[PDB]
RNA sequence: AUCGAGAU
DNA sequence: ATCTCGATG
C-alpha cells in the first residue's frame, strides 16, 4: 500500500499557492529557487547546442543555466564542483540536466487528488518569491484557496512522458469535464463580481478607459470599435467592450423568468458572433455552468481558445474594476427603521403562533397526525412555525438592500453569499438544532439552569431571535454553540467516511476500461458493458438538448 | 404526489394522485394486495426488490436510489459512471458489495485483492491454492513497475 | 519595545513625540485623545501608532547585566 | 461573608440562575430598536445570579471582540490561531534558551477590547498590530 | 492468432491516446538525432517536430491493437485518421 | 529569499535599454514602445498628452505584470505623422507644463508669510 | 450611402427601471395610427419627459477603426442631438399586415412596428439611429 | 449491426425531429448547401464524440462519485453521505426502510 | 490575519503610491476583498473595524466585551460626530491613475495577527537527492532534502488520464528503480552476478 | 505665466495647503507619486557595530537609525555610492555617523538621534544632520540604557528613494482631493435615505460653486483644480518637496526624449 | 501558554457534543478542529 | 523506530 | 482520517 502502490518520489516540490490574475490559465507561476533546483535531461543535438551550451556555461544558480552532464561513458560531470566547469565543448549523444524554463510541460497537484482534475500539465512560467502562482479560475478542479493551502509539483524526464503531460494531461483539455458532462472552471469572486457590474446598461465607459481596455485584450484585432453613442459625448457599453475578449462564430441565447428579446429586467442572455446584445452577464452565462459561455466556446472555438479566452474575459474586467472598485461595509447589513419594526412583529406573531399551539395541546386539544406523537405533531408544528418566521423576517430584509447594497451585488453576481445569508445578518438568526430536533434537555426538564423547567417555549429551546448584527444573548449564544459544533464534528468525520468510499469506489472500478471493442470489461474480459454508457459515447461531448418530438399538443405536433 | 401525464388532447399536465408512503417493508405482500398498482409500486430496500423482480430491476433501483443520494444535494453527475458501478456490482448474479466481500474475493489476480483491505490473508491462500496471476490488471503492472494496459498502454508500437 | 520611529501607514515621524506624550496625560491631566492631537498627530494611522505603542523595554531594562 | 457559592454540574441541577442581576430582579414597569431582544423577568425563586456571562467563555475565546455578532464556528477558528499568533510570550525571551521563539518587533495592544482582557495580561503582552485596514477589489491580487 | 488487412472493426480514427505515444515515441527519436522525414520551416523542439511529421502523414510506425481474446490488428499511421 | 532586490525598479540591468521599439503588426502607421524601469507615474503622463494632441488616433499602456518595472505604451497616428515624433511633441509638451508650475509655485511660495 | 427611415414621434411613458443613466421609453408616431416604439435611451446626457414630441432617422451613414474630430471640419449627419450605432438582430412579424424591428445599441434596444419600413429597414448591422429638438 | 441501431436510436429521435421538412424549410430556411453542410458537420461532430479506447472509465466512474460524496453536509429519511455508505455495503441492517404504493 | 477565523495569505506588495488613498492622505497597510464576508457572516469584524476607527480618532479604548448594550448605531453616532461617515466609509482615490474610485470603501483600524507559517520556511523542493536503506526510496520531510509521496490516490488520477509512461516513470526512475536476476525455470531471485 | 497654476493658502515649515489649477489630473497624480516615492534623501544605509549590551538587537537597532530623519537639502550635490569611483564609500557618495552612549548613571539613560555625530569632512554642505523638531531638542528614541550597557556604532548615510525602501521616504502624507461636490460624478455615494447628509461637507466645498439643482449633467467636462497639502518629513523643507519632485518629474521625462536622441 | 495549561483530554454514545451542563464551566468555542474535535476542551 | 502538536 | 514540527529509550 505504502511503497509499491504510492511511492516517496524524486524530481518534486511544494510550496505555498497565491492567487495571480496576469496569468493565464494553464500556467503556473513556478517560482525561481525552485526552478534553478528541479532538472529534466536534455539530449544535445544540432538543434539546441547553441542555446544548450550556454546553460551549462551559465552555471546551475544564475537562473537559466543547469546542473550536472553526463557523457557517453555514462560519468557524471558537476558542474557545480569540477575544475572543468566553465569548459566542457559538448559532445552530441550527451546529456544535460537543466534547469526547469518557461513554457515546460509539468503536473500540478493538490491534496487529496479525488479527481482527475486534482492533476493536471500545466505551462511553466518563472517568477520572483516563493509562491506557485496560478490563475483564479483553476480553482475549482484543485479545490484551492489561498489562504495558506500548500501544492506539489512534479517533473516529467521523458520526452515521451513530456507529450504525455501536454496532449492528455494540459488544462485546457479538462476545462469540459466527464464528470457533469459540462465545464468545471468558471469565472470567480472580482473577475464575476465585475463579469456583471462593467454590463449593466447603466454602466457606460469614455474613450480613454476603453483603449487601455482594448489594449489590454492581447489577441485584439486593433480595430477601435464604433461607440454605441456618438451624439453629445461618445460613449461605449460594458457589454461593448466585453464583446472584444468574446471570440466569433459565438452564439448563445438564454431567457430566464421575465425575458422578452427587449429584456427590461436586463433578463437572459443574447449573444450573436462574439458580440453581446443585450441581458446582464452574470453566472448563469460565464460561470461553471452547462448552458454556460464556457461550454459553447470550448467545443465551438477548441480548447486553446476558451484557454486564452479566461484570461482576456480576466484581464479587461479586472481591470476596469480596479479603476471603479468595490467594497462592504456593516451598512450593507443595516436595514431600513421601519423595516426591523415590521421584522420584529413578524417574529411576534410567530412567538404567539407557537404559545397558541403549546396552550391548546396543554389541553389535550392538539389532535394527533396519523402516525406520529403528539409531542411530535406539536414539535413538528412549532420547529416550521419559526423557521417560517425567520424565513418571512429575511424576506422582508432582502428586499431594503437596494440595487447597489454591496452584498445584495455579489449576491446578484452569484460571486458569493445568498439569501440565508441575508437573512441571519440583518433579519433574525433563526431556531438551533442538535440531531435534527430543537435543543434538548440536558438537565433535567429545561435548557438551561435560568429557565424553570418543563419550557418547551422557543426562547428556551434554542430560538435565537436576534440577528448576527444586533447581537446574540448569553443563552442563543450557548445553543448556537452547539450548533455548530456538531457542524465542526461532522465535518471532519464527513471527510473521513468520504475518504473511504472514495478509495473502495476507486479499488472495484479501477482496471475498467473500453477496449478497441467498444465492449467495457475488466483484467479477466468478462464482460459489463457491451457499450459504455450504453451509448459508446464519452461524457464530455454530450449536451443538454430538448427532443421536441416530446412535448405538446397533438395539434401543435401537427402543426 | 404531483404527477406529469398526458392529456386526451396532447398536452402534457398535471394529474396529482393519491400514494402511500410507509414505514417499514414487505414487499413479499404488499403489491399482491386489492386496489394498489402492481406495476408501480416502490421500495427504498433495493436488496428487497431484487429478492423479488429479479436482478435486472434490482439494478435499476440501486441505481435509482444512488442517485437520489446525489441529486438530493443539487448535484447532477451523468448517468454512465453511475451506471457502470451499478452495473459492476449487479453482474455475478447477486448484488455485491463495494467492501472486501463482494468485489475482493472475486476470482481476480491476487496482487490486485493484496492491494486492498486484507493483504497477507489473500497471498496465504494465493500460496497454498497456487494461484496464477495474469498480470492484466492495473494494480499489478504498478507493483512490478511497468507499462500498464491503460490509455497508452493499451495498444502495442511497431513499425 | 520601544516607539516605532515614523507611523508604518503616513510616515511621519513619531518616535520623538513618546515622553512628551506620557508627560501631557500624566503631569498636565489630560485624555489622550487631547494629547495626541496637541502632538500634531491629526490623522488616525499616525495616531493609533502613539496610542498603542506599548513600552515593553521598561519591563526588560528591569533584568540586571 | 457567604455572597458567593462554589456550585457544580450536579448541584446546578436544583437552582435557578440569573443572567444579569440588574434587568432581572427590580420592580416591573421605549425600546432603543438597535439593541438586542433580551427575554424578561418570567421567574420568582432566583437563588444565586450569575458573576457575568462572559465567563462561560475560556482564555482564547475572550480575546475575540464582539463574538456574539458572529457565526459561532468562526469563533471557533479563531480561538485555535490565536494561539499561531506572533507576539511577547514573556518578558525574559532574551535569557531564555528554547528551540524556537518568535517576537513581534512592535507588539501593540489591540483597539477592539474584551473587558476580560485584563486578567488575561494581553494588553501588556501582545500578539498582533493595529493594520489600517481597506475592503476592497483592487489590483484583484 | 492474427487477422487479415481486411475484416477490421476497430475505430479507423486514432485514439488520442495511441496518438499520444506515437507522437511521444517520435519526440524521443528526434531529441536522439534521428533522422527527419520532414522539412523544418524552422522548428527545434523534437515533439512539435512529430506533431508535423505527423500531420503530413510520413511518420512510419504501426499501432498493433489488442483485442482482449489474444488476438488484434495492424495499423500504419497512414491508415488512421487525425481528428481531435 | 527569491525576493529580487529593490534597486531592480529604476535601475537597469545589462543590455536594457530604457526605450524598445517595434512595429505593431495588426494596425498601420502605428506603434509599441517598451519602457524598461519605469511605471505609472510615466506611462500615464505621456498617454494624457498623447491624447490631446489632435492628430493622434489612438493611445495607451499597460503594465503587463506588476512584479517588474516595464510598461508598454501604443500609439497609432495619423496618415503622415510618425508616432517617434507625436511622442516626442508629447513628452515636452509636459516638459514645459512642469517647468511653468516649478516656477509658478515658486513665485507664490515667496510671497507668504511663516 | 442613403436614408432609410423617418418619422415625428411624441413620448406617452418614461421609465426608469432600478436605473439612473437610462430610460427606456414607450412613444407613439403622430401621422399613422399603426406605428409605436421602444427605446433605451441614456438620459443624463439628452433628457427626455412627459408628452413630447422627438423627432427620429435611422440611416446608414453619414468599418475600420473609429476615428473622432479633425470634424469639427467634416461631414456629420449631426443636424440631430442624440444618435446612437447598433447591430439590427430581429424581424417581427406581428403577423398581418404589421411587422416589428429589434435593435440593439450596446445593450440599449430599441423596437419598432410599421408596414412600409420593409423595403426601407434592411437586415442589417448598420444602423444609426439620430433624435433631435 | 443490431447493437449500433440501438446506441443510435436515441440520438436520431432527436435528429429526426429537429431535420423535419416542414421545419428545414419553414422554421429555419435553410438552403441546398449549408443543408448538405449542416447534414457533413454532424457526422463529423458525432464521430468525435465516440469514446476511445483505452478510456479507463473504471476509475473515472469512481471518482466522479466519490468527489461529489465529499461535497455533501448539513422529510424523515437516511440520505447523503451515511446512505451512500449504506447502499455500497449492501445494507442488510437499514435505517429508513419505505414502501411507496401507488 | 484579523480575528474572527478570517485568515489569509498575502498575494503581493504594493508601494504605498500604488495603494488606493484617502483624501486625507493616509494608505492602506493591508488590503482584504470583500468576497469573504457574505459566506462566513463575520459582522464582528466589521463592527470591530468601525469601532477601532472611533477609538482611534477620540483616543479612547475600544469596549468590544460581549454581552453589552453597544451598538452598531450607537458607535456609527460617535463615528459622525467626529466628521467620517458613520459606516466606515471614505471615499478613495485609484493612486495609479489619481481618478476617484466610482465606490466608497470600508476603511478603518482593524486588530491583525500575524501567524506561524511563513513561506521561506515551507519551500522545499528536491531534484534528486538521499535516499533510505531499506526501501532504496527517498526520504520522508524537507528537513533532510526529502521527497514528497505520490501517493496512492495521484496514482488513481494517472491512470485516469491515461498516462501510462508517466505512470512508470514516477513509479520508478525517479524513487525505486532495481535490476535483479531470475531462473528462467524455477522463476525466482535465485541467481548469482558473477557478472565479470 | 502659461498653463499649470498654483495658490497657496496655508504654508509651514512642514506644510504646504495650496490649489493646483489647469492641469490634466494625469500630471496631477504623476506629481503626488514621484513626490511620495521618487525625490531622494540621505538616510543612513550600512551600519557597523563595535559593542552592543543593549536590551534591543543589533539589527533592530540598525532598521530604526535607517529610518532616522537626516538633513538633505544639498543631497543633490552629493553622488549615489553606486556611481563613485571609489571602493564602497567616500565622502563624495556618503556621510558617517557615530553613536557612543554608555549607562553611566542609575536612572535610565536615554539615546536620542541627537547625540548622532557626524565624522565625515562634509565639504561644508547642508547635509546628514539629524534633524529635530523636538522641542525639548532630543530627535526621536533611538534606544534606552541602564546601569552598564553601551552602544557604540557607525553610521553611513547614502544616497536613495521610497522605491528602494521608504527610509528615504521625504514625503509622510499627501492629502489629495478634486471636484468636491460630486459635479463630475467621478463617484457613485453609497447611501441609505438622503445621499447628501449621510456623506459631510469637504472645507474644500468653500472654495467652489454648488450645482443648482435644475441643471442637467455636464458631460463634456473634465479636471481641473487640485486640492493638495504635501507634508514633509524635515529632510527637505516643503517647498523644495514639491519643487525637486516636479524638477524630477520632468528628469526623467526628459531622459526619455533624449533617449530617442540616443537611438 | 494560558490556554496550554488551562486544557483538558478524553480519551476513546456522543461526547465530542457541546453539551448543557458545560455552560460555564468549560469554553464552548475554544477546541481543535478534526482529528479530536470536542474531545478536548479548555476551561 | 515509539510518541504527542500542528497545515490543509 | 498530503504536509510540516518537536520530543523521546
Ligand atoms: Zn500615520
Ligand atoms: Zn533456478
Ligand atoms: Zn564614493
Amino acid at each position: 500500500r505504502g511503497n509499491l502502490m504510492g511511492k516517496r518520489v524524486d524530481f518534486s516540490a511544494r510550496t505555498v499557492i497565491s492567487g495571480d490574475p496576469n496569468l493565464e490559465l494553464d500556467q503556473v507561476g513556478v517560482p525561481k529557487s525552485i526552478a534553478k533546483t528541479l532538472t529534466y535531461p536534455e539530449v544535445v543535438t544540432p538543434y539546441n547546442i547553441d542555446r544548450l551550451t550556454q546553460l551549462v556555461r551559465n552555471g546551475p544558480n544564475e537562473h537559466p543555466g543547469a546542473k550536472y552532464v553526463i557523457r557517453d561513458s555514462g560519468d557524471r560531470i558537476d558542474l557545480r564542483y569540477s575544475k572543468r566547469a566553465g569548459d566542457i565543448q559538448l559532445q552530441y549523444g550527451w546529456k544535460v540536466e537543466r534547469h526547469i524554463m518557461d513554457n515546460d510541460p509539468v503536473l500540478f497537484n493538490r491534496q487529496p487528488s479525488l479527481h482527475k482534475m486534482s492533476m493536471m500539465a500545466h505551462r511553466v512560467k518563472v517568477i520572483p518569491y516563493s509562491t506557485f502562482r496560478l490563475n483564479l479560475s483553476v480553482t475549482s478542479p484543485y479545490n484551492a484557496d489561498f489562504d495558506g493551502d500548500e501544492m506539489n509539483l512534479h517533473v516529467p524526464q521523458s520526452e515521451e512522458t513530456r507529450a504525455e503531460l501536454s496532449q492528455l494531461c494540459a488544462v485546457p483539455l479538462q476545462i469540459v469535464s466527464p464528470q457533469s458532462n459540462k465545464p468545471c472552471m468558471g469565472i470567480v469572486q472580482d473577475t464575476l463580481c465585475g463579469i456583471r457590474k462593467l454590463t449593466l446598461r447603466d454602466t457606460f465607459i469614455e474613450l480613454d478607459q476603453v483603449l487601455n481596455m482594448l489594449y489590454w485584450v492581447p489577441d485584439w484585432d486593433g480595430v477601435i470599435p464604433t461607440p454605441a453613442i456618438i451624439k453629445p459625448k461618445p460613449l461605449w457599453s460594458g457589454k461593448q467592450i466585453l464583446s472584444v475578449a468574446i471570440p466569433n462564430g459565438i452564439h448563445l441565447q438564454r431567457f430566464d423568468e421575465g425575458t422578452t428579446l427587449l429584456s427590461p429586467k436586463d433578463n437572459g442572455m443574447l449573444i450573436i458572433d462574439g458580440q453581446i446584445i443585450f441581458g446582464v452577464v452574470e453566472k448563469k452565462t460565464v460561470g461553471s455552468s452547462n448552458g454556460g459561455l464556457i461550454h459553447v466556446v470550448t467545443r465551438e472555438k477548441g480548447p486553446q481558445v476558451c484557454a486564452k479566452l479566461f484570461g482576456n474575459i480576466q484581464k479587461v474586467v479586472n481591470f476596469w474594476l480596479l479603476h471603479n472598485g468595490f467594497s462592504t461595509g456593516i451598512g450593507d447589513t443595516i436595514a431600513d427603521g421601519p423595516t426591523m419594526r415590521e421584522i420584529t412583529e413578524t417574529i411576534a406573531e410567530a412567538k404567539k403562533k407557537v404559545l397558541d399551539v403549546t396552550k391548546e395541546a396543554q389541553a389535550n386539544l392538539l389532535t394527533a397526525k396519523h402516525g406520529m406523537t403528539l409531542r411530535e405533531s406539536f414539535e413538528d408544528n412549532v420547529v416550521r412555525f419559526l423557521n417560517e418566521a425567520r424565513d418571512k423576517a429575511g424576506r422582508l430584509a432582502e428586499v431594503n438592500l437596494k440595487d447597489l447594497n454591496n452584498v445584495k451585488q455579489m449576491v446578484m453576481a452569484g460571486s458569493k453569499g445568498s439569501f440565508i445569508n441575508i437573512a441571519q445578518m440583518s433579519a433574525c438568526v433563526g431556531q438551533q438544532s442538535v440531531e435534527g430536533k430543537r435543543i434538548a434537555f440536558g438537565f433535567v426538564d429545561r435548557t438551561l439552569p435560568h429557565f424553570s423547567k418543563d419550557d418547551y417555549s422557543p426562547e428556551s429551546k434554542g430560538f435565537v431571535e436576534n440577528s448576527y448584527l444586533r447581537g446574540l444573548t448569553p443563552q442563543e449564544f450557548f445553543f448556537h454553540a452547539m450548533g455548530g459544533r456538531e457542524g465542526l464534528i461532522d465535518t471532519a468525520v464527513k471527510t473521513a467516511e468520504t475518504g473511504y468510499i472514495q478509495r473502495r469506489l476507486v479499488k472495484a472500478l479501477e482496471d475498467i476500461m473500453v477496449h478497441y471493442d467498444n465492449t467495457t470489461r475488466n483484467s479477466l474480459g468478462n464482460v459489463i458493458q457491451f457499450i459504455y454508457g450504453e451509448d459508446g459515447m464519452d461524457a464530455a461531448h454530450i449536451e443538454k438538448q430538448s427532443l421536441d418530438t416530446i412535448g405538446g399538443s397533438d395539434a401543435a405536433f401537427e402543426k | 404526489y404531483d404527477r406529469k401525464v398526458p392529456s386526451p388532447t396532447g398536452e402534457y399536465v398535471k394529474e396529482p394522485e393519491w400514494v402511500l408512503e410507509t414505514d417499514g417493508v414487505n414487499l413479499s405482500e404488499v403489491m399482491t394486495v386489492p386496489g394498489i398498482d402492481p406495476t408501480r409500486i416502490y421500495t427504498n430496500s433495493f436488496i428487497d426488490i431484487m429478492e423479488v423482480l429479479g436482478i435486472e430491476a434490482g439494478r435499476a433501483a440501486l441505481y435509482k436510489e444512488v442517485y437520489n443520494v446525489i441529486a438530493s444535494d443539487g448535484s447532477y453527475v451523468n448517468y454512465r459512471h453511475m451506471a457502470l458501478l451499478v452495473d459492476v456490482m449487479t453482474t455475478q448474479g447477486g448484488l455485491t458489495s463495494v467492501t472486501r466481500h463482494g468485489f475482493n474475493r472475486s476470482n481476480t489476480g491476487a496482487l490486485m485483492r493484496c492491494s486492498f483491505e486484507e493483504t497477507v490473508e489473500i497471498l496465504f491462500e494465493a500460496g497454498a491454492s497456487a494461484e496464477l496471476d495474469d498480470c492484466r490488471g492495473v494494480s499489478e503492472n504498478v507493483i512490478l513497475g511497468q507499462m500498464a494496459p491503460i490509455g497508452t498502454g493499451a495498444f502495442d508500437v511497431m513499425i | 519595545m520601544i516607539v516605532p520611529v515614523r507611523c508604518f501607514s503616513c510616515g511621519k515621524v513619531v518616535g520623538d513625540k513618546w515622553e512628551s506624550y506620557l508627560n501631557l496625560l500624566q503631569e498636565d491631566e489630560l485624555d489622550e485623545g487631547t494629547a495626541l492631537s496637541r502632538l500634531g498627530l491629526k490623522r488616525y494611522c499616525c495616531r493609533r501608532m502613539i496610542l498603542t505603542h506599548v513600552d515593553l523595554i521598561e519591563k526588560f531594562l528591569r533584568y540586571n547585566p | 461573608e457567604g455572597l458567593v457559592e462554589y456550585i457544580d454540574a450536579e448541584e446546578e441541577e436544583s437552582i435557578l440562575i440569573a443572567m444579569q442581576p440588574e434587568d432581572l430582579e427590580p420592580a416591573e414597569a421605549d425600546v432603543d430598536p438597535a439593541k438586542r431582544i433580551r427575554v424578561s423577568h418570567h421567574a420568582t425563586t432566583f437563588t444565586h445570579c450569575e458573576i457575568h456571562p462572559s465567563m462561560i467563555l475560556g482564555v482564547a475565546a475572550s480575546i475575540i471582540p464582539f463574538p456574539d455578532h458572529n457565526q459561532s464556528p468562526r469563533n471557533t477558528y479563531q480561538s485555535a490561531m490565536g494561539k499561531q499568533a506572533m507576539g511577547v510570550f514573556l518578558t525574559n525571551y532574551n535569557v531564555r534558551m528554547d528551540t524556537m521563539a518568535n517576537i513581534l518587533y512592535y507588539p501593540q495592544k489591540p483597539l477592539g477590547t474584551t473587558r476580560a482582557m485584563e486578567y488575561l495580561k494581553f494588553r501588556e503582552l501582545p500578539a498582533g498590530q493595529n493594520a489600517i485596514v481597506a475592503i476592497a477589489c483592487y489590483s484583484g491580487y | 492468432k492474427a487477422i487479415p488487412k481486411d475484416q477490421r472493426a476497430t475505430t479507423p480514427y486514432m485514439t488520442k491516446y495511441e496518438r499520444a505515444r506515437i507522437l511521444g515515441t517520435r519526440a524521443l527519436q528526434i531529441s536522439m538525432n534521428a533522422p527527419v522525414f520532414v522539412d523544418l520551416e524552422g522548428e527545434t523542439d523534437p515533439l512539435r517536430i512529430a506533431m508535423k511529421e505527423l500531420a503530413e502523414k510520413k511518420i512510419p510506425l504501426v499501432i498493433r491493437r489488442y483485442l482482449p481474446d489474444g488476438s488484434f490488428e495492424d495499423w500504419s499511421v497512414e491508415e488512421l485518421i487525425v481528428d481531435l | 529569499m527569491n525576493a529580487p532586490d529593490r534597486f531592480e525598479l529604476f535601475l537597469l540591468g545589462e543590455g536594457e535599454s530604457k526605450l524598445k521599439i517595434d512595429p505593431d503588426t495588426k494596425a498601420p502607421n502605428a506603434v509599441v514602445i517598451t519602457f524598461e524601469k519605469e511605471d505609472h507615474t510615466l506611462g500615464n503622463l505621456i498617454r494624457a498628452e498623447l491624447l490631446n494632441d489632435r492628430k493622434v488616433l489612438f493611445a495607451a499602456y499597460k503594465v503587463e505584470h506588476p512584479f517588474f518595472a516595464r510598461f508598454k505604451l501604443r500609439i497609432q497616428t495619423t496618415e503622415g505623422y510618425d508616432p517617434k515624433d507625436a511622442l516626442k511633441n508629447a513628452c515636452n509638451s509636459i516638459i514645459n507644463k512642469l517647468g511653468a508650475l516649478k516656477t509658478n509655485f515658486e513665485t507664490e511660495w515667496n510671497l507668504q508669510t511663516l | 450611402s442613403n436614408t432609410l427611415f423617418d418619422d415625428i414621434f411624441q413620448v406617452s411613458e418614461v421609465d426608469p427601471g432600478r436605473y439612473n443613466k437610462v430610460c427606456r421609453i414607450e412613444a407613439a408616431s403622430t401621422t399613422q395610427d399603426q406605428c409605436k416604439l421602444t427605446l433605451d435611451i441614456n438620459v443624463e446626457l439628452f433628457p427626455v419627459a412627459a408628452q413630447d414630441s422627438l423627432t427620429v432617422t435611422i440611416a446608414s451613414s453619414l468599418t475600420r477603426s473609429w476615428r473622432p474630430p479633425q470634424a469639427g471640419d467634416r461631414s456629420l449627419a449631426d443636424d440631430y442631438d442624440y444618435v446612437m450605432y447598433g447591430t439590427a438582430y430581429k424581424f417581427e412579424e406581428v403577423s398581418k399586415d404589421l411587422i416589428a424591428v429589434y435593435y440593439s445599441f450596446g445593450g440599449l434596444l430599441m423596437r419598432l412596428e410599421g408596414n412600409y419600413r420593409n423595403l426601407n429597414n434592411l437586415k442589417q448591422e448598420n444602423a444609426y439611429l439620430l433624435i433631435r429638438r | 449491426q443490431n447493437a449500433q441501431r440501438d446506441a443510435v436510436t436515441l440520438f436520431c429521435c432527436l435528429l429526426r425531429s429537429r431535420l423535419a421538412t416542414r421545419r428545414v424549410l419553414q422554421e429555419y430556411r435553410l438552403t441546398k448547401q449549408a443543408f448538405d453542410w449542416v447534414l457533413s458537420n454532424i457526422e463529423a461532430q458525432f464521430l468525435r464524440s465516440v469514446v476511445h479506447p483505452g478510456e479507463m472509465v473504471g476509475v473515472l466512474a469512481a471518482q466522479s462519485i466519490g468527489e461529489p460524496a465529499t461535497q455533501m453536509t448539513l422529510k424523515k429519511v437516511t440520505s447523503g453521505v451515511p446512505r451512500l455508505k449504506e447502499i455500497l455495503n449492501v445494507a442488510k441492517n437499514m435505517k429508513t426502510p419505505s414502501l411507496t404504493v401507488y | 490575519a484579523s480575528r474572527h477565523g478570517q485568515k489569509g495569505t498575502i498575494g503581493i506588495t504594493y508601494r504605498r503610491e500604488d495603494m488606493p488613498f484617502t483624501a486625507e492622505g493616509i494608505v492602506p497597510d493591508l488590503i482584504i476583498n470583500p468576497h469573504a464576508i457574505p459566506s462566513r457572516m463575520t459582522v464582528a469584524h466589521l463592527i470591530e473595524c468601525l469601532l477601532s476607527k472611533v477609538a482611534a480618532l477620540s483616543g479612547n479604548e475600544g469596549d468590544a466585551s460581549p454581552f453589552t448594550d453597544i451598538t452598531v448605531e450607537g458607535i456609527s453616532k460617535l463615528l459622525r460626530e467626529h466628521g467620517y461617515q458613520s459606516r466606515g466609509f471614505e471615499v478613495m482615490y485609484n493612486g495609479h491613475t489619481g481618478k476617484k474610485l466610482m465606490a466608497q470603501i470600508f476603511f478603518g483600524p482593524t486588530y491583525y495577527q500575524r501567524l506561524r507559517h511563513m513561506v521561506d520556511d515551507k519551500i522545499h523542493a528536491r531534484a534528486r537527492g538521499p535516499m533510505q536503506v531499506l526501501t532504496r526510496q527517498p526520504v520522508e520531510g524537507r528537513s533532510r532534502d526529502g521527497g514528497l509521496r505520490f501517493g496512492e490516490m495521484e496514482r488513481d488520477c494517472m491512470i485516469a488520464h491515461g498516462a501510462a509512461s508517466f505512470l512508470k516513470e514516477r513509479l520508478m526512475e525517479a524513487s525505486d528503480a532495481f535490476r535483479v536476476h531470475i531462473c528462467g525455470i524455477c522463476g525466482l531471485m535465485t541467481v548469482i552476478a558473477k557478472l565479470n | 505665466e502659461e498653463g499649470p497654476q498654483v495658490k497657496i493658502r496655508e504654508a509651514s515649515k512642514d506644510n504646504v495647503d495650496f490649489i493646483l489649477s489647469n492641469v490634466d489630473l494625469a500630471m496631477a497624480n504623476s506629481l503626488r507619486r514621484v513626490m511620495i516615492a521618487e525625490i531622494p534623501t540621505l538616510a543612513i544605509d550600512s551600519v557597523e557595530v563595535e559593542t552592543n549590551t543593549t536590551v534591543l538587537a543589533d539589527e533592530f537597532i540598525a532598521h530604526r537609525l535607517g529610518l532616522i530623519p537626516l538633513q538633505s537639502m544639498d543631497i543633490e550635490q552629493l553622488e549615489y555610492s553606486r556611481d563613485c569611483f571609489c571602493e564602497d564609500h567616500c565622502d563624495k557618495c556618503s556621510v558617517v555617523l557615530t553613536l557612543q552612549a554608555f549607562g553611566e548613571s542609575e536612572s535610565t539613560t536615554n539615546v536620542y538621534s541627537k547625540d548622532l555625530v557626524i565624522v565625515s569632512n562634509l565639504m561644508g554642505r547642508n547635509i546628514g544632520h539629524p534633524i529635530i523638531q523636538d522641542k525639548e531638542g532630543n530627535g526621536v528614541l533611538i534606544c534606552k540604557l541602564r546601569k552598564g550597557q553601551e552602544l557604540k556604532l557607525t553610521c553611513v548615510a547614502k544616497k536613495g528613494i521610497a522605491k528602494e525602501h521608504a527610509k528615504w521616504g521625504p514625503a509622510a502624507a499627501i492629502e489629495f482631493e478634486y471636484d468636491p461636490w460630486n459635479k463630475l460624478k467621478h463617484t457613485d455615494y453609497w447611501y441609505e435615505q438622503d445621499s447628501a447628509k449621510e456623506w459631510p461637507q469637504s472645507k474644500n466645498c468653500e472654495y467652489e460653486d454648488p450645482p443648482n439643482e435644475g441643471d442637467p449633467f455636464d458631460y463634456k467636462a473634465q479636471a481641473d483644480t487640485f486640492y493638495m497639502n504635501v507634508e514633509s518629513v524635515g529632510s527637505i523643507p516643503v517647498d523644495q518637496v514639491v519643487v525637486r519632485g516636479i524638477d524630477t518629474l520632468q528628469k526623467k521625462v526628459a531622459s526619455i526624449l533624449l533617449a530617442l536622441t540616443q537611438m | 501558554t494560558l490556554s496550554h495549561l488551562r486544557r483538558t483530554n478524553t480519551p476513546i454514545a456522543k461526547p465530542r457534543q457541546l453539551h448543557n451542563t458545560h455552560w460555564g464551566l468549560v469554553c464552548p468555542a475554544e477546541t481543535p478542529e478534526g482529528q479530536a474535535c470536542g474531545l478536548v476542551k479548555n476551561l
